[PDB]
Protein backbone atom coordinates (compact mmCIF):
# COMPACT_ATOMS: atom_id res chain seq x y z
CA UNK A 1 0.00 0.00 0.00
CA UNK A 2 0.99 3.64 -0.53
CA UNK A 3 0.18 6.45 1.88
CA UNK A 4 -2.11 9.39 1.12
CA UNK A 5 -0.33 12.75 0.73
CA UNK A 6 -2.41 15.18 2.80
CA UNK A 7 -3.71 13.36 5.89
CA UNK B 1 -26.93 18.77 22.74
CA UNK B 2 -29.04 16.53 20.50
CA UNK B 3 -26.46 17.37 17.82
CA UNK B 4 -23.77 15.26 19.49
CA UNK B 5 -26.19 12.44 20.29
CA UNK B 6 -27.53 12.45 16.74
CA UNK B 7 -23.91 12.23 15.57
CA UNK B 8 -23.24 9.17 17.73
CA UNK B 9 -26.45 7.54 16.49
CA UNK B 10 -25.32 8.15 12.90
CA UNK B 11 -21.96 6.44 13.47
CA UNK B 12 -23.61 3.47 15.21
CA UNK B 13 -26.07 3.09 12.33
CA UNK B 14 -23.21 2.73 9.83
CA UNK B 15 -20.95 0.47 11.91
CA UNK B 16 -20.33 -3.19 11.10
CA UNK B 17 -18.38 -5.74 13.14
CA UNK B 18 -17.35 -8.41 10.63
CA UNK B 19 -14.71 -6.58 8.59
CA UNK B 20 -17.09 -6.04 5.67
CA UNK B 21 -18.12 -2.49 4.85
CA UNK B 22 -20.20 -0.92 2.08
CA UNK B 23 -19.99 2.86 1.83
CA UNK B 24 -22.72 4.55 -0.17
CA UNK B 25 -21.60 7.98 -1.35
CA UNK B 26 -24.57 10.13 -2.40
CA UNK B 27 -24.52 13.56 -4.07
CA UNK B 28 -21.66 12.22 -6.19
CA UNK B 29 -21.68 14.98 -8.82
CA UNK B 30 -21.42 17.71 -6.17
CA UNK B 31 -18.73 16.04 -4.05
CA UNK B 32 -16.95 15.17 -7.30
CA UNK B 33 -16.82 18.86 -8.27
CA UNK B 34 -15.69 19.96 -4.81
CA UNK B 35 -12.73 17.62 -5.26
CA UNK B 36 -11.91 18.76 -8.79
CA UNK B 37 -12.08 22.38 -7.58
CA UNK B 38 -9.60 21.54 -4.85
CA UNK B 39 -11.96 22.65 -2.09
CA UNK B 40 -12.59 19.21 -0.57
CA UNK B 41 -10.00 16.76 -1.95
CA UNK B 42 -10.91 13.91 0.40
CA UNK B 43 -13.80 12.36 2.33
CA UNK B 44 -13.59 9.95 5.30
CA UNK B 45 -16.19 7.21 5.81
CA UNK B 46 -17.95 6.10 9.01
CA UNK B 47 -16.02 3.58 11.14
CA UNK B 48 -16.35 -0.22 11.08
CA UNK B 49 -14.66 -3.13 12.87
CA UNK B 50 -13.07 -6.55 12.36
CA UNK B 51 -15.13 -7.96 15.25
CA UNK B 52 -17.32 -6.75 18.10
CA UNK B 53 -14.16 -5.74 19.96
CA UNK B 54 -11.69 -5.70 17.08
CA UNK B 55 -9.74 -3.07 15.15
CA UNK B 56 -11.51 0.20 14.34
CA UNK B 57 -11.11 1.31 10.72
CA UNK B 58 -12.51 3.63 8.05
CA UNK B 59 -11.97 4.52 4.42
CA UNK B 60 -10.66 7.68 2.82
CA UNK B 61 -11.42 8.54 -0.79
CA UNK B 62 -10.32 11.26 -3.23
CA UNK B 63 -12.88 11.65 -6.00
CA UNK B 64 -10.27 13.46 -8.10
CA UNK B 65 -7.23 11.58 -6.86
CA UNK B 66 -4.26 11.99 -4.55
CA UNK B 67 -0.52 11.92 -5.15
CA UNK B 68 0.35 9.92 -8.26
CA UNK B 69 -3.34 9.74 -9.17
CA UNK B 70 -4.19 13.41 -8.69
CA UNK B 71 -6.52 14.57 -11.47
CA UNK B 72 -6.51 11.27 -13.35
CA UNK B 73 -7.73 8.68 -10.84
CA UNK B 74 -10.18 7.95 -8.06
CA UNK B 75 -7.84 7.29 -5.12
CA UNK B 76 -9.03 5.02 -2.32
CA UNK B 77 -7.31 4.44 1.02
CA UNK B 78 -7.69 2.33 4.17
CA UNK B 79 -7.42 3.89 7.65
CA UNK B 80 -6.59 2.34 11.01
CA UNK B 81 -8.28 4.33 13.78
CA UNK B 82 -7.75 4.43 17.53
CA UNK B 83 -10.12 1.75 18.76
CA UNK B 84 -11.59 1.23 22.28
CA UNK B 85 -9.85 -2.12 22.63
CA UNK B 86 -6.52 -1.45 20.92
CA UNK B 87 -4.75 -2.57 24.12
CA UNK B 88 -6.05 -6.12 23.63
CA UNK B 89 -5.11 -6.25 19.95
CA UNK B 90 -1.94 -7.33 18.20
CA UNK B 91 0.16 -4.67 16.53
CA UNK B 92 1.09 -3.75 13.93
CA UNK B 93 -2.14 -4.31 11.97
CA UNK B 94 -1.46 -7.19 9.58
CA UNK B 95 -4.72 -8.25 7.87
CA UNK B 96 -5.19 -8.34 4.11
CA UNK B 97 -7.48 -5.59 2.84
CA UNK B 98 -9.61 -5.73 -0.30
CA UNK B 99 -11.11 -2.54 -1.78
CA UNK B 100 -13.84 -2.31 -4.42
CA UNK B 101 -15.80 0.19 -6.50
CA UNK B 102 -19.08 -1.62 -7.13
CA UNK B 103 -20.50 -1.93 -10.63
CA UNK B 104 -24.21 -1.29 -10.20
CA UNK B 105 -24.87 -3.67 -13.10
CA UNK B 106 -23.17 -6.16 -10.78
CA UNK B 107 -20.85 -7.01 -13.65
CA UNK B 108 -17.32 -5.58 -13.64
CA UNK B 109 -16.40 -4.44 -10.12
CA UNK B 110 -13.13 -2.54 -9.79
CA UNK B 111 -11.06 -4.43 -7.25
CA UNK B 112 -7.64 -4.35 -5.63
CA UNK B 113 -6.05 -5.74 -2.50
CA UNK B 114 -2.99 -5.39 -0.35
CA UNK B 115 -1.34 -6.73 2.76
CA UNK B 116 -0.10 -4.10 5.24
CA UNK B 117 3.49 -2.95 5.35
CA UNK B 118 4.32 -3.89 8.93
CA UNK B 119 6.96 -1.15 9.08
CA UNK B 120 4.69 1.69 7.96
CA UNK B 121 3.35 4.18 10.49
CA UNK B 122 -0.04 3.51 8.89
CA UNK B 123 -0.35 0.16 10.65
CA UNK B 124 1.22 0.79 14.06
CA UNK B 125 -0.99 1.15 17.13
CA UNK B 126 -2.77 4.52 16.81
CA UNK B 127 -1.63 7.40 19.01
CA UNK B 128 -4.06 9.78 17.27
CA UNK B 129 -7.70 9.36 16.17
CA UNK B 130 -6.55 8.29 12.69
CA UNK B 131 -3.24 6.89 11.43
CA UNK B 132 -1.97 8.05 8.03
CA UNK B 133 -4.21 6.51 5.37
CA UNK B 134 -2.62 3.88 3.14
CA UNK B 135 -3.87 2.24 0.01
CA UNK B 136 -4.41 2.74 -3.72
CA UNK B 137 -3.62 6.16 -5.24
CA UNK B 138 -4.35 4.75 -8.71
CA UNK B 139 -7.43 2.73 -7.72
CA UNK B 140 -9.57 3.64 -10.74
CA UNK B 141 -9.20 5.96 -13.76
CA UNK B 142 -11.67 8.85 -13.58
CA UNK B 143 -12.71 7.99 -17.12
CA UNK B 144 -13.70 4.53 -15.94
CA UNK B 145 -15.95 5.73 -13.11
CA UNK B 146 -17.47 9.25 -13.01
CA UNK B 147 -17.80 9.41 -16.81
CA UNK B 148 -20.42 6.71 -17.28
CA UNK B 149 -20.48 2.94 -16.91
CA UNK B 150 -22.51 1.38 -14.13
CA UNK B 151 -20.39 2.67 -11.25
CA UNK B 152 -22.30 5.93 -10.93
CA UNK B 153 -26.09 5.49 -10.88
CA UNK B 154 -28.71 7.92 -9.60
CA UNK B 155 -25.85 10.20 -8.53
CA UNK B 156 -24.26 7.75 -6.11
CA UNK B 157 -21.48 5.18 -5.95
CA UNK B 158 -20.80 2.24 -3.65
CA UNK B 159 -17.39 1.43 -2.21
CA UNK B 160 -16.80 -1.92 -0.53
CA UNK B 161 -14.01 -2.99 1.79
CA UNK B 162 -13.32 -6.53 2.99
CA UNK B 163 -10.80 -7.05 5.77
CA UNK B 164 -9.56 -10.65 5.88
CA UNK B 165 -10.07 -12.10 9.36
CA UNK B 166 -7.41 -14.83 9.23
CA UNK B 167 -5.87 -15.15 12.68
CA UNK B 168 -8.65 -13.14 14.31
CA UNK C 1 -36.78 17.19 16.96
CA UNK C 2 -36.23 14.59 19.67
CA UNK C 3 -39.08 12.47 18.28
CA UNK C 4 -37.13 11.95 15.06
CA UNK C 5 -34.07 10.81 17.00
CA UNK C 6 -36.16 8.54 19.20
CA UNK C 7 -37.74 6.98 16.12
CA UNK C 8 -34.28 6.32 14.68
CA UNK C 9 -33.05 4.87 17.97
CA UNK C 10 -36.03 2.52 18.32
CA UNK C 11 -35.68 1.35 14.71
CA UNK C 12 -31.96 0.65 15.12
CA UNK C 13 -32.68 -1.09 18.43
CA UNK C 14 -35.21 -3.41 16.74
CA UNK C 15 -33.29 -4.10 13.53
CA UNK C 16 -31.89 -7.54 12.70
CA UNK C 17 -29.71 -8.46 9.73
CA UNK C 18 -30.19 -12.20 9.26
CA UNK C 19 -33.73 -12.36 7.90
CA UNK C 20 -35.14 -13.44 11.27
CA UNK C 21 -37.42 -11.06 13.16
CA UNK C 22 -39.49 -11.39 16.34
CA UNK C 23 -42.06 -8.64 16.81
CA UNK C 24 -43.48 -8.15 20.29
CA UNK C 25 -46.85 -6.42 20.23
CA UNK C 26 -47.69 -5.05 23.68
CA UNK C 27 -50.95 -3.44 24.79
CA UNK C 28 -52.70 -6.16 22.81
CA UNK C 29 -56.21 -5.63 24.22
CA UNK C 30 -56.18 -1.92 23.42
CA UNK C 31 -54.70 -2.27 19.94
CA UNK C 32 -57.03 -5.17 19.28
CA UNK C 33 -60.04 -3.03 20.18
CA UNK C 34 -58.78 -0.04 18.16
CA UNK C 35 -58.84 -2.40 15.19
CA UNK C 36 -62.30 -3.78 15.91
CA UNK C 37 -63.59 -0.21 16.19
CA UNK C 38 -62.03 0.55 12.81
CA UNK C 39 -59.95 3.39 14.25
CA UNK C 40 -56.57 1.74 13.64
CA UNK C 41 -57.02 -1.20 11.20
CA UNK C 42 -53.34 -2.03 10.83
CA UNK C 43 -49.94 -1.66 12.48
CA UNK C 44 -46.50 -1.66 10.85
CA UNK C 45 -43.57 -3.34 12.60
CA UNK C 46 -40.02 -1.96 12.85
CA UNK C 47 -37.73 -2.82 9.91
CA UNK C 48 -35.31 -5.75 9.55
CA UNK C 49 -32.93 -6.98 6.83
CA UNK C 50 -31.82 -10.12 4.98
CA UNK C 51 -28.17 -9.16 5.59
CA UNK C 52 -26.14 -6.17 6.78
CA UNK C 53 -26.72 -4.57 3.39
CA UNK C 54 -29.63 -6.65 2.12
CA UNK C 55 -33.31 -6.00 1.45
CA UNK C 56 -35.17 -3.80 3.92
CA UNK C 57 -38.45 -5.26 5.16
CA UNK C 58 -41.17 -4.92 7.78
CA UNK C 59 -44.48 -6.56 8.61
CA UNK C 60 -48.03 -5.28 8.58
CA UNK C 61 -50.74 -6.83 10.74
CA UNK C 62 -54.50 -6.23 11.04
CA UNK C 63 -55.65 -7.41 14.45
CA UNK C 64 -59.21 -7.67 13.14
CA UNK C 65 -58.42 -8.80 9.61
CA UNK C 66 -58.16 -7.45 6.08
CA UNK C 67 -59.89 -8.39 2.83
CA UNK C 68 -61.10 -12.00 2.95
CA UNK C 69 -60.18 -12.14 6.63
CA UNK C 70 -61.87 -8.91 7.71
CA UNK C 71 -63.75 -9.37 10.98
CA UNK C 72 -62.84 -13.05 11.34
CA UNK C 73 -59.05 -13.40 11.15
CA UNK C 74 -55.76 -11.93 12.22
CA UNK C 75 -54.35 -10.84 8.84
CA UNK C 76 -50.56 -10.68 8.57
CA UNK C 77 -48.58 -9.27 5.65
CA UNK C 78 -44.96 -8.85 4.55
CA UNK C 79 -43.64 -5.52 3.26
CA UNK C 80 -40.68 -4.78 0.99
CA UNK C 81 -39.33 -1.34 1.86
CA UNK C 82 -37.01 1.01 -0.01
CA UNK C 83 -33.61 0.01 1.30
CA UNK C 84 -30.39 2.10 1.16
CA UNK C 85 -28.74 -0.60 -0.96
CA UNK C 86 -31.55 -1.57 -3.37
CA UNK C 87 -29.34 -0.69 -6.36
CA UNK C 88 -27.02 -3.58 -5.44
CA UNK C 89 -29.85 -6.10 -4.98
CA UNK C 90 -31.59 -8.48 -7.37
CA UNK C 91 -35.15 -7.64 -8.35
CA UNK C 92 -37.86 -8.63 -8.11
CA UNK C 93 -37.67 -9.90 -4.51
CA UNK C 94 -37.83 -13.70 -4.69
CA UNK C 95 -37.16 -15.08 -1.21
CA UNK C 96 -39.48 -17.46 0.62
CA UNK C 97 -41.15 -15.90 3.66
CA UNK C 98 -42.35 -17.81 6.74
CA UNK C 99 -44.70 -16.06 9.18
CA UNK C 100 -45.57 -17.19 12.71
CA UNK C 101 -47.77 -16.30 15.68
CA UNK C 102 -45.80 -17.79 18.54
CA UNK C 103 -47.45 -19.98 21.12
CA UNK C 104 -45.94 -18.72 24.35
CA UNK C 105 -46.07 -22.29 25.68
CA UNK C 106 -43.85 -23.06 22.68
CA UNK C 107 -45.99 -26.01 21.60
CA UNK C 108 -48.49 -25.02 18.91
CA UNK C 109 -47.27 -22.10 16.84
CA UNK C 110 -49.53 -20.85 14.08
CA UNK C 111 -47.47 -20.98 10.91
CA UNK C 112 -47.82 -20.16 7.23
CA UNK C 113 -45.44 -19.27 4.42
CA UNK C 114 -45.37 -18.14 0.81
CA UNK C 115 -42.98 -17.58 -2.07
CA UNK C 116 -43.20 -14.19 -3.81
CA UNK C 117 -45.26 -13.71 -6.93
CA UNK C 118 -42.54 -12.27 -9.18
CA UNK C 119 -45.07 -10.32 -11.26
CA UNK C 120 -46.71 -8.57 -8.30
CA UNK C 121 -45.97 -4.90 -7.62
CA UNK C 122 -45.42 -6.01 -4.02
CA UNK C 123 -42.04 -7.46 -4.95
CA UNK C 124 -40.59 -5.02 -7.46
CA UNK C 125 -37.80 -2.62 -6.53
CA UNK C 126 -39.46 0.05 -4.35
CA UNK C 127 -40.16 3.42 -5.94
CA UNK C 128 -41.91 4.64 -2.80
CA UNK C 129 -41.01 4.20 0.87
CA UNK C 130 -42.96 0.91 0.86
CA UNK C 131 -44.43 -1.47 -1.69
CA UNK C 132 -47.96 -2.78 -1.24
CA UNK C 133 -48.05 -5.38 1.52
CA UNK C 134 -48.56 -9.01 0.54
CA UNK C 135 -49.22 -12.09 2.62
CA UNK C 136 -51.90 -13.99 4.50
CA UNK C 137 -55.37 -12.43 4.96
CA UNK C 138 -56.47 -15.61 6.74
CA UNK C 139 -53.40 -16.04 8.92
CA UNK C 140 -55.14 -16.89 12.19
CA UNK C 141 -58.81 -16.99 13.25
CA UNK C 142 -59.54 -14.30 15.85
CA UNK C 143 -61.15 -17.01 17.96
CA UNK C 144 -57.85 -18.90 18.05
CA UNK C 145 -55.59 -15.98 18.99
CA UNK C 146 -57.10 -13.08 20.97
CA UNK C 147 -59.74 -15.18 22.76
CA UNK C 148 -57.55 -17.30 25.02
CA UNK C 149 -54.95 -19.98 24.40
CA UNK C 150 -51.29 -19.20 25.05
CA UNK C 151 -50.67 -16.80 22.17
CA UNK C 152 -51.78 -13.81 24.21
CA UNK C 153 -49.96 -13.68 27.55
CA UNK C 154 -49.60 -10.69 29.86
CA UNK C 155 -51.41 -8.66 27.21
CA UNK C 156 -48.76 -9.26 24.53
CA UNK C 157 -48.26 -11.47 21.49
CA UNK C 158 -45.14 -12.38 19.52
CA UNK C 159 -44.99 -12.47 15.74
CA UNK C 160 -42.02 -14.13 14.04
CA UNK C 161 -40.82 -13.88 10.46
CA UNK C 162 -38.13 -15.93 8.78
CA UNK C 163 -36.94 -14.84 5.36
CA UNK C 164 -35.23 -17.69 3.53
CA UNK C 165 -31.74 -16.66 2.45
CA UNK C 166 -31.20 -19.23 -0.32
CA UNK C 167 -29.40 -17.56 -3.22
CA UNK C 168 -28.27 -14.62 -1.08
CA UNK D 1 -49.77 -14.48 -1.57
CA UNK D 2 -52.48 -11.83 -1.38
CA UNK D 3 -51.94 -8.06 -1.20
CA UNK D 4 -53.50 -5.99 1.58
CA UNK D 5 -56.50 -3.83 0.60
CA UNK D 6 -55.63 -0.45 2.01
CA UNK D 7 -51.96 0.05 1.79
CA UNK E 1 -36.59 12.19 28.59
CA UNK E 2 -33.36 13.42 27.01
CA UNK E 3 -31.47 11.49 29.69
CA UNK E 4 -33.23 8.20 29.00
CA UNK E 5 -32.64 8.62 25.27
CA UNK E 6 -28.91 9.08 25.87
CA UNK E 7 -29.02 6.11 28.24
CA UNK E 8 -30.70 3.95 25.60
CA UNK E 9 -28.04 4.93 23.06
CA UNK E 10 -25.21 4.06 25.45
CA UNK E 11 -26.73 0.65 26.22
CA UNK E 12 -27.25 -0.12 22.51
CA UNK E 13 -23.64 0.80 21.69
CA UNK E 14 -22.39 -1.66 24.32
CA UNK E 15 -24.81 -4.53 23.67
CA UNK E 16 -23.70 -7.89 22.24
CA UNK E 17 -25.91 -10.83 21.28
CA UNK E 18 -23.66 -13.88 21.42
CA UNK E 19 -23.11 -14.26 25.15
CA UNK E 20 -19.63 -12.75 24.97
CA UNK E 21 -19.02 -9.39 26.61
CA UNK E 22 -15.90 -7.32 27.22
CA UNK E 23 -16.30 -4.57 29.78
CA UNK E 24 -13.73 -1.80 29.67
CA UNK E 25 -13.63 0.08 32.95
CA UNK E 26 -11.93 3.46 32.49
CA UNK E 27 -10.92 5.97 35.20
CA UNK E 28 -9.94 2.92 37.21
CA UNK E 29 -7.95 4.80 39.86
CA UNK E 30 -10.86 7.13 40.60
CA UNK E 31 -13.56 4.45 40.72
CA UNK E 32 -11.18 2.30 42.73
CA UNK E 33 -10.89 5.05 45.35
CA UNK E 34 -14.64 5.70 45.38
CA UNK E 35 -14.99 2.03 46.32
CA UNK E 36 -12.27 2.05 48.98
CA UNK E 37 -13.87 5.15 50.50
CA UNK E 38 -17.23 3.38 50.52
CA UNK E 39 -18.98 6.05 48.45
CA UNK E 40 -19.56 3.79 45.45
CA UNK E 41 -19.12 0.12 46.50
CA UNK E 42 -20.19 -1.43 43.20
CA UNK E 43 -20.68 -0.68 39.50
CA UNK E 44 -23.02 -2.34 37.00
CA UNK E 45 -21.91 -2.93 33.40
CA UNK E 46 -24.14 -2.32 30.36
CA UNK E 47 -26.42 -5.21 29.35
CA UNK E 48 -25.69 -8.03 26.89
CA UNK E 49 -27.56 -11.07 25.55
CA UNK E 50 -27.18 -14.79 24.79
CA UNK E 51 -28.80 -14.35 21.35
CA UNK E 52 -30.66 -11.63 19.42
CA UNK E 53 -33.77 -12.47 21.47
CA UNK E 54 -32.15 -14.33 24.35
CA UNK E 55 -31.61 -13.69 28.03
CA UNK E 56 -30.65 -10.19 29.11
CA UNK E 57 -27.67 -10.02 31.50
CA UNK E 58 -25.11 -7.62 32.98
CA UNK E 59 -22.18 -7.70 35.36
CA UNK E 60 -21.69 -6.17 38.82
CA UNK E 61 -18.27 -5.59 40.35
CA UNK E 62 -16.94 -4.30 43.67
CA UNK E 63 -13.50 -2.79 43.09
CA UNK E 64 -12.77 -3.18 46.79
CA UNK E 65 -14.80 -6.32 47.44
CA UNK E 66 -18.13 -7.42 48.92
CA UNK E 67 -18.93 -9.94 51.63
CA UNK E 68 -16.05 -12.37 52.09
CA UNK E 69 -13.82 -10.35 49.75
CA UNK E 70 -14.48 -6.97 51.38
CA UNK E 71 -11.34 -4.84 51.31
CA UNK E 72 -9.11 -7.64 50.03
CA UNK E 73 -10.56 -8.86 46.74
CA UNK E 74 -12.16 -7.69 43.55
CA UNK E 75 -15.67 -9.14 43.80
CA UNK E 76 -17.30 -9.88 40.45
CA UNK E 77 -20.90 -11.01 39.95
CA UNK E 78 -23.27 -12.06 37.16
CA UNK E 79 -26.77 -10.60 36.88
CA UNK E 80 -29.86 -11.95 35.14
CA UNK E 81 -32.03 -9.02 34.04
CA UNK E 82 -35.63 -8.80 32.94
CA UNK E 83 -35.44 -9.22 29.19
CA UNK E 84 -38.08 -8.20 26.60
CA UNK E 85 -38.46 -11.86 25.60
CA UNK E 86 -38.44 -13.68 28.95
CA UNK E 87 -41.87 -15.18 28.18
CA UNK E 88 -40.31 -17.24 25.39
CA UNK E 89 -37.25 -18.38 27.34
CA UNK E 90 -36.71 -21.45 29.51
CA UNK E 91 -36.43 -20.92 33.26
CA UNK E 92 -34.61 -21.09 35.51
CA UNK E 93 -31.50 -19.76 33.74
CA UNK E 94 -29.09 -22.69 33.52
CA UNK E 95 -26.08 -21.64 31.42
CA UNK E 96 -22.49 -21.90 32.61
CA UNK E 97 -20.82 -18.52 33.09
CA UNK E 98 -17.12 -17.73 32.71
CA UNK E 99 -15.58 -14.53 34.10
CA UNK E 100 -12.15 -13.06 33.42
CA UNK E 101 -9.92 -10.12 34.29
CA UNK E 102 -7.79 -9.68 31.17
CA UNK E 103 -4.04 -9.38 31.43
CA UNK E 104 -3.17 -6.66 28.95
CA UNK E 105 0.19 -8.40 28.48
CA UNK E 106 -2.05 -11.25 27.38
CA UNK E 107 -0.13 -13.78 29.47
CA UNK E 108 -1.84 -14.47 32.80
CA UNK E 109 -5.57 -13.77 32.73
CA UNK E 110 -7.54 -14.19 35.93
CA UNK E 111 -10.30 -16.69 35.21
CA UNK E 112 -13.11 -18.36 37.13
CA UNK E 113 -16.41 -20.01 36.21
CA UNK E 114 -19.58 -21.34 37.77
CA UNK E 115 -22.79 -23.12 36.84
CA UNK E 116 -26.03 -21.54 38.05
CA UNK E 117 -27.73 -22.93 41.13
CA UNK E 118 -31.19 -23.59 39.67
CA UNK E 119 -32.81 -23.30 43.10
CA UNK E 120 -31.51 -19.78 43.64
CA UNK E 121 -33.66 -16.68 43.20
CA UNK E 122 -30.76 -15.32 41.14
CA UNK E 123 -31.71 -17.52 38.20
CA UNK E 124 -35.51 -17.58 38.22
CA UNK E 125 -37.47 -15.55 35.68
CA UNK E 126 -37.03 -11.88 36.71
CA UNK E 127 -39.92 -10.13 38.46
CA UNK E 128 -37.97 -6.89 38.93
CA UNK E 129 -35.50 -5.14 36.62
CA UNK E 130 -32.68 -7.32 37.98
CA UNK E 131 -32.45 -10.51 40.00
CA UNK E 132 -30.00 -10.71 42.88
CA UNK E 133 -26.49 -11.19 41.52
CA UNK E 134 -24.37 -14.24 42.17
CA UNK E 135 -20.80 -15.01 41.32
CA UNK E 136 -17.34 -14.75 42.80
CA UNK E 137 -16.84 -12.64 45.96
CA UNK E 138 -13.15 -13.63 45.90
CA UNK E 139 -12.54 -13.23 42.17
CA UNK E 140 -9.14 -11.54 42.37
CA UNK E 141 -6.92 -10.28 45.21
CA UNK E 142 -6.63 -6.49 45.14
CA UNK E 143 -2.87 -6.98 45.45
CA UNK E 144 -2.80 -8.96 42.21
CA UNK E 145 -4.77 -6.47 40.13
CA UNK E 146 -4.77 -2.80 41.16
CA UNK E 147 -1.21 -2.85 42.54
CA UNK E 148 0.63 -3.26 39.26
CA UNK E 149 0.90 -6.25 36.96
CA UNK E 150 -0.52 -5.88 33.47
CA UNK E 151 -4.20 -5.84 34.39
CA UNK E 152 -4.35 -2.08 34.86
CA UNK E 153 -2.96 -0.31 31.80
CA UNK E 154 -3.44 3.38 31.04
CA UNK E 155 -5.84 3.62 33.97
CA UNK E 156 -8.26 0.99 32.66
CA UNK E 157 -9.07 -2.69 33.08
CA UNK E 158 -10.96 -5.19 30.93
CA UNK E 159 -13.42 -7.72 32.32
CA UNK E 160 -14.65 -10.46 30.02
CA UNK E 161 -17.70 -12.67 30.41
CA UNK E 162 -18.57 -15.76 28.40
CA UNK E 163 -21.99 -17.32 28.77
CA UNK E 164 -22.01 -20.89 27.51
CA UNK E 165 -24.68 -21.36 24.85
CA UNK E 166 -24.95 -25.15 25.08
CA UNK E 167 -28.59 -26.17 24.83
CA UNK E 168 -29.55 -22.77 23.43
Amino acid sequence: PQQATDD
Amino acid sequence: AMADLEQKVLEMEASTYDGVFIWKISDFPRKRQEAVAGRIPAIFSPAFYTSRYGYKMCLRIYLNGDGTGRGTHLSLFFVVMKGPNDALLRWPFNQKVTLMLLDQNNREHVIDAFRPDVTSSSFQRPVNDMNIASGCPLFCPVSKMEAKNSYVRDDAIFIKAIVDLTGL
